[PDB]
């Protein structure tokens, strides 16, 4: 059942993010830049996870019992959390690239103050990108919480979808892929000069990039196809929409472990 | 009629 | 060596004859000394924030 | 608020902090190395070829540079030959270099024990060890001579063979290759016994006259620093 | 420690002239430099100050704008560039070093100076006693008053005493109203209540003859007393 | 042949020491009121060192402190306002100990190099310069302490301590009783006698003028890393790798008390008493400092403001605060 699976995913992600946030703040620490980025990513992931039950209720029955007040707030919170989680992933990739390929030249940038500034900038960017939904959407139209643009509804929604899909997947994915690919070159060359380390690095990088792609791409591709061509009727392919939605949520669900427990240092701190 | 704009079904 | 053994024996002989005090008396004296300066110990007896220079 | 002289004191403190900041850049750029080994290990030979002060000196500093990369190699001078105390000073060094004479079959066990004690030290867990099997010329001449057999000191050598991964130099006799890889692997077994992935071993074969040691150390230090950065980033 | 300054001369009114102050024998880069001038028949007067790092710079209002202070730490030289020189600017200029840290002794060394000839919230220092007849072997007390208490909340009473022997530059006697500068006889001592100050010269000696100048360092616009001549 | 007499004397020493065991410190002082929970907070956070903090010492003014790091530099700190007073580069980057002269005019430090050089804080040149170098030792300098502006006592790993005259730079007298590296040294309040701990698991009482061992106290089972004189001068506490702190008395010739806990399985780096001596502040390898009551022998408090090993700890002459230096390159003052 769709709501039951949504609740399962929400619980799994909530547990993972709660565990990650505990460690950084208590057992491990947050003086480290990597810990700061991991904590910000976990916070973003849990805030994004808080929105699953609302959407599950909204889709199980074609109605929005929560009223107009929560109609705007839940949607804007979800958008902000998605954008800031993508930005946190990009910032983590950039920091890893700077540390690995430019360990000395990146001394100015790899400081706690700079990490906090980057997190704040990402949050501000997420707020700015979510502003249109907060203002120009979520009236519920007496039905379900969706955008209500000015009279040129087709153009406004299309442009919104285009820009959201770009800055939340395409530039982030390209930057992440470039940063991870550049890192492997350094490790491979170092190994050649002197292969468990190179194998581990390659496997970790491939897991990260493949997981990111598999989780969000289905969602934005469906959104783009919806605009280009009319999708099947209401009952033909209703499930696939929320299937891609939950698969996108799977990204935030899997984030805590990929950048958390899999890291050798985090595990070491968590092990008391 | 139904449509899927961002994350949920929309009534026409 | 012979010289090292002689030196060790001489050092032990010199130290072995040193005067000693009953442990109870020394402990009582230490306790009395600690009691004497109880009020003059900022860590043991915290003093007002105004006097505290590190604030 | 602050008095007139307090402002000047704060300005001086800021200037001193700025001076410290410049010193930090050199500190990270500079790589510190620790040199260890027995008297027969031939540490002096490696210390020599420094192409790039006091009778009772307790420590010596060696400075050499490769490709604009500064390496500081440290050798302990006048000490009571006990290391478990002052070794705590070298808990943040980039790497430890351990030189051994492959030729002295009698003192190989002493070198193995020295390596094991260093490797298992609780204060050197995060520091990798670079192993130089120095004076392979004497090992080649001795094996080739046949006057002495490693079997007398290492009975397992009677049933050991050179692994397929071996890359012996052209013209080397198979006996020399067998002995060389037997030693390296004897050292690796200690290296692999408790490495746990935190620190690794970098075996190399060196002669009393070899100019490639600088580049070997450069490669080893680069690999060690890259692995450390990967661990810090959480990708390792 | 040695400070030699040059660049003095005669300048017509409205002219421009540049002073120089070269230091040697100590770390010039670590000492802030001050300019103090004395008119032919007057006391000391603060002119300008440049910190060790040249970050904080202050000027006297009487020469505000006209005087600008520059230094060359690599060359261990301290400059004073002056423009639109007026009649009042005629005075002998002394460059004085200063290093500021806990327990420091600012104004510890003074240069010989250079003569220049030209063709209200600041704390005012009062020194009523222009001169006092004294004899060897006796004790004489020199007292001065300040319009505002120099005792800052940190617990320091920023008072400085300077002695200027005839034909010689001022020399610091006491700083912070209690501490005695190195090289000064132990018989020199002073005290104050924060607004009334006293300097006592016990066992006066023929070498003690001179003018005693008091200075306050609570605020950057330093002011000097009238001076007592013994 | 001679060893036969040595056993007789060693048995004699135990018999006399045992005969004086009238009552343990616990029994006599059991009735005193408990010290209670002592809570301290980081009043000042000192940062700036490039490498790990190895040793620090407080000046007589209770305001200025000297901190030693293996980055090769000594920094003088204005504790009240965090201002840095001086920055002294060090020719040897592995300095292991530092000292602050009582007059505030000189600072000494040493390390793996066999020289504990003296640095003059107050010179008319305006910058700190080396005034003398003491190169008589054949081992790493582990602790150097001043008896006067002309005399400094030093300890090194060669198992021998030396007393130096700064004016001439020569060893006036040599101490050679220990069989292992000397790790700690502390002067008596009157500077007449000093105690040092070595890796032989024993602490010996030394006379500066006589240059002889007045008393010996084995006590521990492993190396002794720290030692501090009791304020009255009749006792001293020691820190060792055996994870237990032992208190000894020069009058009773016995260990007064042992401070240990089950949860502690790591060695001690530093030990120091409060001004009144009721509190013993000690450093531990587990990144935290535990406060022990000198009499009750119970955990009064724990300081866990450091993320790396604590190597040095010292109390101000006025007992107003205690500084903790750790390998994380930060020094924190607690009160």
């Amino acid at each position: 059942l769709v709501p039951v699976l949504y609740l399962l995913v929400c619980a799994a992600g909530l547990g993972g993010n709660t565990l990650v946030i505990y460690v950084v703040l208590r057992f491990a620490k947050m003086k480290t830049v990597t810990n700061i980025y991991i904590l910000n990513l976990a916070v973003a992931d849990v805030l994004y996870m808080l929105g699953l039950p609302f959407l599950a209720t909204q889709n199980a029955a074609s109605f929005w019992p929560f009223g107009p007040v929560l109609c705007r707030l839940v949607m804007t919170l979800d958008g902000v959390n998605q954008f800031t989680s993508v930005f946190c992933l990009t910032v983590m990739s950039v920091d890893r690239y700077l540390a690995v390929v430019h360990p000395l030249s990146s001394a100015r940038w790899r400081r706690p103050r700079v990490a906090k500034l980057a997190s704040a900038a990402a949050w501000v960017l997420s707020l700015c990108m979510s502003l249109p939904l907060l203002v120009f959407a979520d009236v519920q139209e007496g039905g379900t919480c969706n955008a209500s643009w000015p009279e040129p509804v087709g153009l406004w929604g299309a442009v919104f979808i285009i820009y959201t899909a770009v800055l939340g997947f395409f530039a982030p994915l390209l930057v992440i892929c470039l940063c991870y690919l550049l890192i492997v070159v350094k490790v491979r060359a170092a190994g050649v000069r002197v292969r468990r380390s190179e194998r581990k690095v390659t496997r970790m990088v491939l897991v990260l990039v493949l997981v990111f792609a598999g989780c969000w791409l289905p969602f934005f591709t469906v959104n783009i196809v919806n605009l280009a061509v009319a999708l099947p009727q209401e009952p033909a392919s209703a499930g696939l929409y929320f299937f891609v939605v939950i698969l996108s949520y799977a990204n935030s669900c899997a984030n805590p472990v990929l950048y958390g427990f899999l890291s050798d240092n985090f595990r070491q701190s968590f092990q008391k | 009629c139904r449509n899927f704009f961002w994350k949920t079904f929309s009534s026409c | 060596s012979i010289a090292q053994a002689r030196k060790l024996v001489e050092q032990l002989k010199m130290e072995a004859n040193i005067d000693r005090i009953k442990v109870s008396k020394a402990a009582a004296d230490l306790m009395a000394y600690c009691e004497a300066h109880a009020k003059e110990d900022p860590l043991l007896t915290p003093v007002p924030a105004s006097e505290n220079p590190f604030r | 608020t602050l008095s007139a002289e307090d402002k000047a004191a704060v300005e001086r403190s800021k200037m001193i902090e700025k001076q410290l900041q410049k010193d930090k850049q050199v500190y990270r750029a500079t790589h510190r190395l620790l040199l260890l080994g027995a008297d027969n290990s031939g540490k002096s030979t490696i210390v020599k070829q420094m192409r790039i002060r006091v009778k009772t000196s307790g420590i010596f500093e060696t400075k050499f540079q490769v490709d604009k990369v500064n390496f500081h190699m440290f050798d302990v001078g006048a000490q009571r030959d006990e290391r478990r105390k002052w070794i705590q000073c070298f808990n943040d060094v980039t790497a430890i270099i351990f030189v051994v004479d492959s030729s002295d079959y009698n003192r190989l066990q002493e070198a193995l024990n020295d390596f094991k004690s260093i490797w298992n030290n609780r204060w050197l867990r995060t520091i990798s060890v670079i192993l130089f099997l120095n004076k392979q010329d004497l090992l080649a001449e001795k094996v080739l001579a046949g006057k002495s057999k490693i079997e007398d000191y290492f009975p397992e050598f009677a049933r050991y063979t050179t692994p397929e991964d071996a890359t012996p130099e052209p013209g080397e006799d198979p006996r020399v290759t067998r002995a060389k890889y037997f030693i390296r692997d004897e050292f690796l077994r200690i290296s692999t016994a408790s490495g746990d992935g935190r620190h690794y071993c970098y075996p190399h074969f060196t002669c009393s006259v070899d100019t490639e040691n600088a580049r070997r150390i450069f490669n080893d230090v680069t690999d060690i620093i890259i692995k450390m950065n990967l661990r810090d980033c959480g990708l390792f | 420690v040695q400070l030699v300054e040059s660049g003095g001369g005669l300048v017509q009114p409205g002219g421009s002239r540049k002073l120089s102050c070269s230091a040697s024998g100590f770390a010039f880069s670590s000492f802030g430099m001050h300019w103090v001038r004395q008119a032919p028949e007057k006391g000391l007067e603060w002119v300008a100050y440049i910190s060790s790092g040249s970050g904080t710079i202050y000027y006297a209002d009487t020469v505000k704008g006209r005087f600008t202070i520059s230094r060359d730490d690599p060359k261990n030289t301290l400059f004073l560039q002056m423009t639109s020189l007026r009649s009042e600017d005629t005075a002998m200029y002394y460059c004085v070093r200063s290093i500021y840290y806990y327990g420091s002794s600012p104004f510890d060394f003074w240069g010989q100076g250079t003569t220049l000839t030209v063709s209200s919230a600041d704390i005012v220092m009062t020194q009523a006693t222009s001169s006092v007849p004294v004899t060897p072997g006796e004790s004489v007390s020199i007292s001065c008053r300040s319009s505002k208490s120099l005792l800052h909340s940190n617990g320091n009473t920023y008072l400085y005493w300077f002695l200027q022997r005839p034909g010689q530059s001022p020399q610091l006697l006491i700083y912070r109203m209690s501490n005695l500068a190195s090289g000064v006889p132990d018989r020199f001592s002073g005290s104050g209540s924060g607004t009334a100050f006293t300097l006592t010269i016990s066992r006066l000696e023929a070498e003690d003859v001179g003018v005693y100048y008091c200075m306050q360092h609570l605020e950057y616009p330093l002011t000097f007393g009238a001076g007592t001549k013994l | 042949q001679l060893r036969q007499e040595a056993e007789q004397l060693k048995n004699q020493i135990r018999d006399a020491r045992k005969a004086c065991a009238d009552a343990t410190l616990s029994q006599i002082t059991n009735n005193i009121d408990p010290v209670g929970r002592i809570q301290m907070r980081t009043r000042r956070t000192l940062r700036g060192h490039l490498a790990k903090i190895y040793a620090m010492h407080w000046g007589t003014d209770s305001r200025l402190l000297v901190s030693a790091s293996q980055d090769g530099k000594l920094i003088i700190w204005d504790s009240y306002t965090t201002n840095k007073v001086h920055a002294i580069p060090l020719r040897s980057s592995w300095v292991m100990t530092c000292a602050y002269a009582p007059s505030g005019n000189y600072v000494a430090c040493g390390g793996l190099d066999n020289i504990c050089s003296i640095y003059n804080l107050k010179t008319r040149e305006g910058n700190v310069r080396v005034s003398r170098e003491l190169a008589g030792h054949t081992g790493y300098l582990s602790c150097c302490r001043f008896l006067d502006d002309n005399q400094i006592v030093t300890s090194s790993g060669d198992t021998t301590c030396a007393l130096w005259d700064i004016e001439t730079g020569q060893q006036t007298t040599t101490f050679t009783g220990h069989t292992g590296d000397v790790m700690s040294l502390s002067l008596a309040p009157d500077t007449r006698l000093f105690v040092s701990g070595a890796c032989d698991a024993s602490a010996k009482l030394w006379d500066v003028r006589e240059g002889m061992c007045r008393q010996t106290f084995t006590g521990h089972e492993s190396d002794i890393n720290a030692i501090c004189f009791f304020p009255n001068g009749n006792a001293f506490a020691t820190g060792s790798d055996d994870a237990t702190c032992r208190l000894f008395d020069l009058r009773a010739d016995q260990e007064l008390m042992t401070y240990s806990h089950d949860n502690i399985i790591c060695g001690i780096t530093s030990v120091s008493f409060s001004k009144s001596g009721r509190l013993l502040l000690a450093g531990y390898d587990d990144f935290n400092c535990n406060v022990w009551d000198a009499l009750k022998a119970d955990r009064a408090g724990v300081l866990a403001g450091h993320d790396n090993r604590v190597s040095c700890l010292g109390v101000t002459d006025d007992g107003m605060a205690v500084a903790t230096g750790s390998w994380d390159s930060f020094l924190k003052i607690w009160n």
